[PDB]
């Protein structure tokens, strides 16, 4: 398929199919997401079960890079940015680079705690391109296409 | 030559300091009461009934001088909140409607006063806002007539009006006799625009009661001035005072004998002392 | 001095640790008031006539930002993008990075920065302002000017041929001395004492405020081609934007139409209202000065052709096309003429509207009649640029011109039921009517009040009456009140006439709403105006300002019922808004009725499982339009694709 | 198209100094200014680059048509003369066409009066372009500085037409609705006033149209080119009475007339209670798209 524009949007499906039968696979449609389903999946497929054994930053620390935490608070904060109700002003955040930052799943609790609606309201338009050249960059290449 | 003998005389922006400003077809009239109270009486709907009893003889006493319509409405929102069952607001209102049948003129009736120099949070503007209350005519004169100026005075007719009350605002200059005399012919005679096909009657005629020269001299002090300043700040007090309390008691004068202009004088311990000099001219 | 020193200077500075930016709010479901209560109703919903979609295009660009400045007096971040999206200051462009980039820079903006970046720049460019000239043209052209010269003298010429030259003096002979030039190859003709030459002149009135579309509004980025905006009259490209507005704003394309309904049984009855007035002046101003006009556009310069194109490209309707000409009211004409046609049975959805625009000819042949408002005698009177349009005041000396209108889709409750679309008000009554014998033209009308003949008996208050709406329940009226000295007084008398035919209960207050002060006289789409006004008015329950009034005049003072406001009520579950009314008393002896009733009574009609799944299937339409307008607004597939 | 530049001298007329000021405003970054006291003026005289609007005006001569009769005179059915002479010829013509139709059915718009209320009476004539020749005649007189009235950009409009028929003729307070489709708008009138007898919104309906054809109506249709050429009508041998040839092998284009009219459209209850003339009964009328 590779280097041919059209024959990609030809063969969509199987190459889904494909590697969702690897194991990188691919998420679902990242415009239709939902900023819970969004953080899940991320955590879903960095994380997982707390399964694996090769060449971890450390004892006790789930992500295996540097880059994929910051990733992951970084989506933490433009999903905070973006579900509160205002538009100028610097507000008060959570996650100031603790344990509850290192265990993800209080992490994600923690923002649905406050936030009801990050279960129902879909992804803004312009925080795809936001998330691709969120994982484009410079670090240990990402576990997903 | 001519400049420079008043640039060494007078001062170098005199005639920016005593350019006249005024002119008859920038003056604002603010008489309409019965429109506001009935939009207050709406929002007094809106507003809960927590509040009513923090300001119950205030918002009893606001729609006294009011008019049939404004009565009838009040009965209107007196059944609805007797339906929905607000028993704060159907008393409020059962009062706004007999306060606002009420035909009687105020304390200030017929006072056509004349109020200089009144600014946001000032004792010009408290007493303005006295006489509104009582029901009278003022004519207040302000230096520059602006949108932000224009909501101030606008803000403060709709909160103080009371029976017949009327608020004129005119854009004079307090340091040019011209002003003064074209101000004191305005309130004189009276004012027709005339359009194409027809004409508008604007200003009836009018003759004063009260008077209250409250002018503020000038807020300037970044020029290094105050050689010129000590003198014209002392004719914006003494000459233009009494320059316009001449043409103020002229211009009543042949037609209504045995009827008095009325002058209060504000006298504001050197302070005292320049005020006293002022006073005993 | 010395204890203000002290406090004012060392003054400590707290910042919060986190302190993270704030970003515009992903497009989430509009927020109604708290609907009101009534009973089911035993009208089936065959037989409701309900506004489905409403699209406009104004002073203010959408009906989404000209009610958020109508209500707030301020724009919301999400208002600033699609307004600086829409007149060129962004761009969005993915080549360095994706992002927005700013026009004339270049840079990757800031999403927190938009408002405070942008705000000053599209409040500078919309709204009622002095007239700013779009036409890349000069401006001495267009003007009346009287020139009598009579010359006697020599006649310098250029490389003609010699029939050339004898097509130029056939006119000539008698008055003329005819001279050949072998060195040019032609004649040289050189005319006697009594010719006159016309030397044109032309003069400068200069500051005409108006009610201009925002200042630098490009169509193309809807996604209309750039040969389409050149060839096709401007009033058409402003149909083409304001009927895809409308349909991606309620969320359809015309082909579910199609899917659902035959094709016979759509129409598109966009009475344009004159007609290309811009375009006629550019055909003859191309045929003085011998640009290459097409060879068509007297044919395709007529007004039916503008919604001719519309049907032709874009709906394809083979529906009943009827297009009015009232030049006031022609929004409103189209209005009723579309319902009246669903009341048969000839359609089952209608695209209604009308557009408008004002020219240099437009606005002399207004200053020769003398009913607009003078610049230089508001400016005499000292009044800003943007309070010139001051309707129920004391200072009122004329209206205020501007250019627009739009387009709403009337359906049927069969089709709004079985497809779920979004109802956003539903018609009760839509009437136009003359006024009779009054040979002297300042006496204005009032004889719109022929629909409260009989009191109860009278025909609107048996269709309202039908929708379970009493006489008490018309809370709001959207006057027509273009500010002048004549047309408020009789219409507050009008308005109290038809309130005590219907029997008004004595001291209901009603609502004066009156946006010409907002947005200005478009001339035929000032019905479009009211209407999406009224909708949101009812959907939201707010009541809006009038911002330029000051005095109320005294005349109206009669009036037992009116409640002029000033400041924006909101209203929620506090005081239920159930129905409001129109008028449009337009040029020429032709005034309209329209009435508005809140869309609970079509939740109200129907049976108590299918009102659940419609009230489902409408929310997810109305998400889905407005997130579509905001993968547009950011990525791309835009709209208006043309196969 | 003219376009010459002259670089002479500017011979003038009696100007005042303000006037000759304002006609130098625009002028004086190509021009020099010389003042004249004797003539108590200024003089603007302009260099090279100065071009001067030299108007030309060609003649395409033999246009066929579909004129109303010459010397049709108006004012001999009854209309007065500044009536004719202020209003727009094409009301003139409704106004004919009106009192035509009511005194040739027998009528007065007085006895529908005594027989059913005033809001029960319509008029929905639809003029189809509305005063193309008065349009022009505004824009001519505004050049040329004749001294048109100050009121016909307000009364130019095409419902103003029809407007003028009830303010004068049949006073009726009823739906006035104009429509404008410019080859079928006495069609989509006559179909709008039935639906509108079919709701009971009216019982009498005044429907019709009118049209006309001008100078700039010939050259942008022969711009346009779905008329009949004279000269290429004339080449192939065809007189002057019969242009127009529908269902024909020699046809190329339509001939272009000016007129129209007006109908009566009411109801069979009116028909049979005031016992009126019914000349046809409608049956069905509709419009369409494509």
């Amino acid at each position: 398929v590779a280097g041919d524009a059209e024959a990609v949007a030809e063969r969509r499906d199987e190459i889904i199919a494909a590697m969702a039968k690897t194991a990188k696979p691919y998420f679902g449609d990242v415009a239709d997401m939902t900023y819970l389903q969004w953080l899940r999946r991320y955590v879903e497929l960095a994380i997982g079960e707390g399964n694996s054994t090769a060449d971890t930053a450390s004892v006790g620390s789930p992500w295996l890079a540097d880059t994929w935490r910051d990733r992951f608070e970084q989506m933490l904060q433009r999903a905070e940015a973006r579900l509160h109700p205002q538009d100028f002003g610097p507000i008060q955040t959570l996650f100031t680079d603790a344990g509850l930052l290192d265990n993800p799943q209080q992490a994600i609790a923690a923002l649905l705690a406050r936030y009801p609606d990050a279960e129902t309201v879909q992804l803004h338009p312009a925080d795809v391109p936001f998330f691709v050249t969120l994982c484009k960059t410079l670090g240990k290449p990402v576990n997903f296409v | 030559e001519l400049i420079d003998l008043v640039t060494a005389e007078l001062g170098a922006d005199w005639p920016r300091l005593v350019a006249p400003v005024f002119d008859p077809k920038k003056a604002v009239v603010f008489d309409d009461r019965w429109a506001s109270a009935r939009e207050d009486l709406v929002k007094l709907w809106l507003t809960d009934e927590g509040d009513i009893d923090a300001d119950w003889p205030r918002l009893a006493e606001r729609f006294e001088g009011a008019g049939h319509v404004v009565a009838t409405q009040a009965t209107w929102w007196q059944g609805k909140s007797l339906a929905a069952g607000r028993q704060i607001h159907a008393s409020l209102y059962g009062r706004i409607a007999a306060g606002a049948e009420n035909p009687e003129p105020g304390r200030y009736g017929g006072e056509v006063a004349v109020v200089t120099g009144a600014s946001k949070g000032s004792i010009a503007a408290s007493v303005v806002a006295r006489l509104l209350d009582g029901g009278a005519t003022v004519i207040a004169t302000t230096s520059k007539l602006d949108e932000e100026r224009l909501a101030f005075y606008r803000t403060l007719y709709r909160d103080h009006a009371r029976y017949g009350a009327a608020l004129w605002l005119v854009a004079a200059n307090m340091a040019s006799y011209s002003d003064v005399d074209a101000l004191v012919e305005w309130i004189g005679t009276e004012q027709t625009e005339s359009l194409g096909p027809q004409s508008i009657h604007i200003k009836d005629a009018q003759t004063p009661t009260l008077l209250f020269p409250f002018a503020a001299p000038r807020v300037v002090g970044d020029l290094s001035e105050a050689g010129s300043r000590a003198e014209m700040e002392m004719k914006v007090l003494l000459w233009a005072v009494q320059r316009l309390i001449g043409g103020l008691s002229t211009i009543g004068a042949e037609r209504d004998i045995a009827s008095r202009l009325h002058v209060v004088l504000p006298g504001s311990d050197g302070a005292y002392g320049e005020a006293k000099s002022a006073l005993d001219a | 001095r010395e204890q203000m020193s002290a406090a004012a200077a060392v003054d400590e500075d707290a910042e919060a640790p986190g302190a993270i930016a704030a970003l515009p709010s992903p497009p989430r479901g509009f927020t109604p008031a708290p609907p009101p209560q009534w009973d089911d109703l035993d009208v089936d919903p065959a037989d409701l006539v309900v506004i489905v979609g409403g699209a406009e295009i104004g002073p203010y660009g959408s009906s989404r930002t000209r009610f958020e400045m109508e209500v707030e007096n301020e724009l919301s971040a999400a208002g600033v993008l699609e307004l600086a999206w829409t007149t060129g200051l962004i761009r969005w462009e993915d080549d360095p990075q994706p992002g927005w980039y700013d026009t004339e820079s270049g840079e990757m903006v800031d999403e927190s920065e938009l408002v405070q970046r942008y705000h000053d720049a599209v409040v500078q460019r919309v709204g009622i302002r002095e007239f700013v000239d779009d036409g890349a043209i000069d401006p001495d052209h267009a003007s009346p000017l009287l020139v009598s010269v009579f010359l006697e003298k020599d006649f310098a010429f250029v490389v003609s041929s010699e029939a050339d030259a004898r097509a130029f003096v056939e006119f000539d002979p008698e008055h003329t001395v005819i001279r050949p030039v072998p060195d040019s190859t032609d004649w040289q003709v050189i005319r006697k004492a009594g010719t006159e030459i016309r030397v044109p002149r032309k003069t400068k009135l200069s500051r005409v405020v108006g009610g201009q579309i925002p200042t630098g509004f490009d169509p193309t980025v809807w996604g209309i081609s750039a040969d389409m905006a050149g060839s096709i009259d401007r009033l058409a490209v402003w149909n083409m934007v304001a009927t895809v507005d409308a349909f991606l704003s309620s969320g359809f394309s015309p082909a579910e139409v199609m899917r659902y309904v035959h094709p016979s049984l759509v129409a598109n009855t966009q009475g344009t209202g004159m007609g290309g007035g811009t375009s006629m002046q550019t055909m003859y101003h191309g045929n003085l000065l011998g640009r290459n006009k097409p060879n068509d556009i007297f044919q395709e310069v007529l007004p039916n052709i503008i919604a001719a194109h519309v049907v032709q490209s874009y709906v394809g309707s083979y529906g009943a096309m009827i297009h009015p000409v009232a030049a006031c009211a022609t929004a409103a004409v189209s209005v009723e003429e579309g319902v009246d046609k669903i009341r048969l049975g000839k359609a089952q959805l209608v695209v209604a509207g009308g557009l408008d625009d004002l020219t240099l000819e437009g606005i002399i042949g207004f200053g020769d009649m003398a009913a607009t408002a003078d610049t230089s005698m508001m400016c005499g009177r000292g009044i800003h640029d943007s309070k010139f349009s001051r309707p129920n005041d004391r200072r009122r000396l004329g209206f205020v011109e501007a250019q627009g209108g739009g387009t709403i889709l009337l359906a049927r409750g069969d089709l709004a039921l079985r497809m779920g679309l979004p109802v956003l008000a539903v018609v009760a009554f839509a009437q136009s009517f003359g006024d009779g014998v009054h040979t002297s033209i300042p006496a204005p009308g009032l004889g719109a009040l022929g629909a409260g003949r009989g009191g109860k008996d009278s025909p609107l208050a048996r269709a309202l009456a039908k929708l379970g709406v009493a006489a008490d329940d018309v809370a709001v009226i959207s006057k027509h009140d273009t500010s002048t000295l004549a047309n408020d007084p009789n219409e507050t008398e009008l308005h109290e006439r038809l309130a005590d035919a219907l029997g008004r209960s004595e001291g209901a207050p009603l609502f004066v709403v009156s946006q010409k002060s907002l947005t200005g006289h478009a001339k035929g789409g000032a019905a479009v105006f009211q209407m999406m006004g009224l909708c949101q008015i009812l959907r939201d329950g707010v009541i809006p300002p009038n911002r330029s009034l000051d005095c109320v005049d005294d005349e109206l003072a009669g009036s037992a019922h009116f409640v002029w406001v000033r400041d924006t009520l909101r209203l929620g579950g506090k005081f239920p808004l159930k129905a409001g009314m129109l008028t449009s008393l337009g040029f020429g002896h032709v005034s309209g009725l329209v009435a508005l009733v809140h869309p609970q009574a079509f939740i109200a009609s129907l049976d108590p499982a299918q009102r659940a799944d419609y009230q489902r299937r409408a929310d997810a339409r109305l998400l889905a339009g407005q997130r579509r307008l905001a993968s547009a607004i950011a990525g791309g597939a835009p709209m208006y694709q043309r196969p």
